[PDB]
């Protein structure tokens, strides 16, 4: 057979993302001295729609504590930031929507985003629209918080990990249906190249496992082994359950 | 009154079907309408690209939700932090 | 409460609306009490509050923005800051508020 | 109250915008030529340039130089101030006749410069002689 | 002892004496006569009748 | 004395650009420096054996 | 009636290839190339078009007098008038508060040390 629609993607020629319109690497500040002891005032200069982004960005401007210069950093805007807000980042800054503490300083209950997995990652978890981590716990013996991620999957993080307080902007985007292909077109046209997806099933058995037959059907379990193979893995990979999911997640 | 009930979504005509028109109407009302500006005081317009409002007669700009200035989650989280700041 | 008292001013009493007139009347010294909204920007809040201290004037912070101060002074339009030049009938001058 | 002879306002609009000034002769209103609440204010254009020990003469003389200006300035363009800085001495120098005639304008600027160079030495009213940073 | 206190964490290559060439023989040996002489630049003039128009009438050889 | 104005500089994290302190510690050294330092350490952190050892204990 | 051609070996209707048909004093219509209309300079703080400053493509004024590049205030051909006014006010009013906080914290620390001495007694 051929290499599949979804084995090439990796190669990365076309299925590379599109980064013309794409504004900047949405990232927190780099850490230390200033913001591992006291804090610093940022200033939100712009809030700015990012093409191909779950939720708009904020050019928050700080000051280099060692040079006469400004650094501007693209934070993921949390519903609340507004141009000419004073963001405050680092240990000794307070709990406000846009400030950026380290999970340690942040009481259990709080609602955080761009949470750094490891500290110094400049953000990882809960960065897409509307999403947010909840700091569940605190293990001050071996400084590491337990944190819930939008998935649900609770997970232990270093207490020196940071994250911007508040819930992320663009919340409740997916409320709307798209209608009209075209709007799905323009969605992905601004990200990547996955859209329209032809169904294996529809294609020839050359081109994809499900393919072929005198009836469009799969004919051997769309569930697939986790220890399967590039090209074997088209259908429900490594499923536990299948079928219409009832109840909680 | 032109439209008994398609309202704004009457742009879409007979497409997409009464459920996916209804759903959108609710959020294409919300998004096309004018907030009141927290700071200015005034009330017109303005959304501009999802989660980014606004200017009325002022020019600021404010991260909000996609189709509304404040998603409910934002308001409850404002409280959550209002409570946990006070501790 | 305050809203009853500013009503008592606006009927029978002399009062100024808005910023320039406020300030005009802080510099004249006719201002005995200025009622500043909340949402009125901290700059112009702090500017009034400065002038106030030179004029030795009371600054009552109307808890609530400017659409609801206009209301409170029997106005339609929104008002960012009121002055109370004279309103001997009312009790806002006597009150700490 | 207020806006008396001393009052170290800061000009806000128009050239001297952001430069500290003294209200040498206020007028509540009434003039045919300036139909609004305006002062006559002398104040400094070029600042004293921040002297030190470890410095001197062809810099210190240079630093301690202070240009002044004189201006009729509407009260909407003066943010007035706590700080007062004294003196009746300029009032008689800075009249309404002093304005209009270009030679006479200088005559005041020549006196007021001296008066500021008097004041700035022996550190009298320091705030008024530092640049307003903005 | 009492080491060089530095400010820049960045340790750049220390500027050093870049010596110049003092070669033991000329590589070319004999300096080459002018590649492009007076006579070698301008070869033949032109006789195309419509140049001889331009010579006499426009003052352009 | 009078015109000479006392003015503190204040280096409290978010106030006034930190002044050029000695950063010797925090220099990105070149690879060869990094080697010959870390070679020294690496020797010492290792339990060295006695048949060497004695060359540290010198005259 | 009297048609006209471009001039330049760019057929295409690009911006930076904009024709304005012009009657020449031959009498025939001729095209000429409309050089791009410069947008007005703008404020640093706000989106304001900044006043008293000649438009001109960034070069067209690189050799024009600076009176035409600027206005005579505080932040000339940069910040805009009321934008500056905002930030003279804000500069000055802030500096007072920083003075006021110093006095508060000076006097409150003097009270703190007095309170501890009285508590220690």
């Amino acid at each position: 057979g051929r290499v599949i629609r979804n084995q090439r993607k990796g190669a990365g020629s076309i299925f590379t993302s599109h980064t013309r319109l794409r504004q900047g690497a949405a990232k927190l500040r780099n850490l230390d001295y200033a913001e591992r002891h006291g804090y610093i005032r940022g200033v939100v200069k712009q809030i700015v729609h990012d093409a191909g982004r779950g939720a708009p960005l904020a050019k928050v401007v700080f000051r280099d504590p060692y040079k006469y210069k400004l650094r501007e950093e693209t934070f993921i805007a949390n519903e609340g930031l507004h141009t000419g807000q004073f963001i405050y980042a680092g240990k000794k800054a307070s709990l406000n929507v846009g400030n950026v503490l380290p999970l340690g300083s942040v009481p259990e209950g709080t609602i955080i985003s761009n949470v750094e997995e490891r500290p110094g990652d400049r953000g990882a978890l809960a960065r897409a629209s509307g999403n947010y981590v909840i700091v569940i716990g605190h293990n001050p013996e071996d400084n590491k918080t337990r944190v819930r991620l939008p998935s649900g999957a609770k997970k232990i993080i270093s207490s020196d990990a940071r994250g911007v307080i508040g819930v992320v902007a663009g919340g409740g985007r997916i409320d709307k249906p798209l209608l009209k292909a075209g709007r799905a077109f323009h969605k992905y046209r601004v990200k990547r190249n996955s859209w329209p997806k032809t169904r294996g099933v529809a294609m020839n058995p050359v081109d994809h496992p499900h393919g072929g037959g005198n009836h469009q059907h799969i004919g051997k379990a769309s569930t697939i082994s986790r220890g399967a193979v590039s090209g074997q893995k088209a259908g429900l990979i490594a499923a536990r359950r299948t079928g219409l999911l009832r109840g909680s997640q | 009154k032109r439209t008994k009930k398609v309202g704004i979504t009457g742009k879409y005509g007979v497409r997409y079907g009464s459920s996916l028109r209804r759903q959108v109407k609710k959020l294409e009302v919300q998004q096309h309408a004018t907030y009141n500006c927290s700071f200015c005081g005034k009330t017109c317009v303005k959304r501009g690209a999802a989660g980014v409002w606004s200017c009325s007669s002022c020019n600021r700009t404010i991260a909000g939700g996609a189709y509304t200035l404040s998603t409910a989650a934002a308001a409850t989280v404002r409280s959550t932090i209002r409570r946990l700041r006070d501790m | 409460n305050i809203n009853q008292k500013l009503a008592l001013v606006v009927k029978s009493g002399k009062y100024s609306l808005g910023y320039k007139s406020t300030v005009k009347s802080l510099r004249q010294g006719k201002a005995k009490l200025i009622i500043i909204a909340a949402n009125t920007p901290v700059l112009r809040k702090s500017e009034l509050e400065y002038y106030a201290m030179l004029s030795k004037t009371k600054v009552y912070y109307f808890q609530g923005g400017n659409n609801e101060l206009g209301t409170a002074v029997g106005k339609l339009f929104r008002v960012g800051v009121v002055t109370i030049l004279d309103a001997g009938d009312s009790d806002i001058l006597t009150a700490l508020a | 109250k207020f806006l008396k002879a001393g009052k170290v306002a800061v000009v806000v609009r128009g050239r001297y915008a952001g430069k500290k000034v003294v209200i040498v002769k206020p007028h509540d209103e009434g003039t045919k030529s300036h139909p609004f609440g305006h002062a006559l204010v002398a104040g400094i254009e070029r600042y004293p340039l921040k002297v030190t020990k470890r410095q001197g003469a062809k810099k210190v003389a240079k630093r301690t130089k202070i240009k002044p200006f004189i201006k009729v300035i509407n009260y909407n363009h003066l943010l007035p101030t706590r700080y007062t800085l004294d003196v009746e001495a300029f009032k008689s120098v800075v009249s309404t006749e002093t304005f209009e005639e270009p030679s006479q304008r200088e005559e005041a600027k020549k006196v007021i410069k001296k008066a500021f160079e008097e004041r700035h030495q022996a550190g009298k009213n320091q705030w008024f002689f530092t640049k307003l940073n903005f | 002892k009492a080491l060089k206190v530095r400010t820049s964490a960045s340790f750049r290559l220390p500027k050093t004496l870049k010596l110049a060439r003092s070669p033991k023989y000329a590589t070319k040996a004999v300096p080459h006569y002018n590649r492009l002489d007076s006579y070698k630049v301008i070869e033949q003039p032109i006789t195309s009748e419509t140049a001889m128009k331009k010579v006499e009438d426009g003052n352009t050889l | 004395n009078p015109l000479t104005k006392s003015s503190p500089r204040n280096f409290g994290i978010g106030q006034a650009i930190q002044p050029k302190r000695n950063l010797s510690r925090y220099v990105k050294w070149p690879e060869y420096v990094r080697l010959q330092r870390q070679k020294k350490i690496l020797s010492i952190r290792l339990k060295v054996p006695p048949s060497i050892a004695q060359f540290q204990n010198t005259l | 009636a009297q048609r006209v051609t471009f001039r330049r070996r760019n057929p295409y209707n690009t911006k930076s290839n904009k024709i304005k048909v012009v009657k020449t004093p031959g009498g025939a219509l001729r095209s000429q190339h409309v050089k791009k209309l410069a947008t007005r300079p703008k404020c640093g703080d706000t989106g304001v078009p900044l006043q008293g400053v000649s438009t001109l493509r960034p070069r067209q004024y690189a050799t024009v007098s600076r009176t035409k590049k600027t206005v005579s205030r505080a932040y000339g051909g940069s910040k805009s008038a009321n934008a500056v006014k905002e930030r003279i006010v804000r500069a000055f009013l802030i500096e007072e508060q920083k003075i006021v906080k110093r006095v508060i914290k000076e006097q409150t620390e003097a009270a703190k040390k007095a309170e501890k001495k009285d508590a220690k007694k």
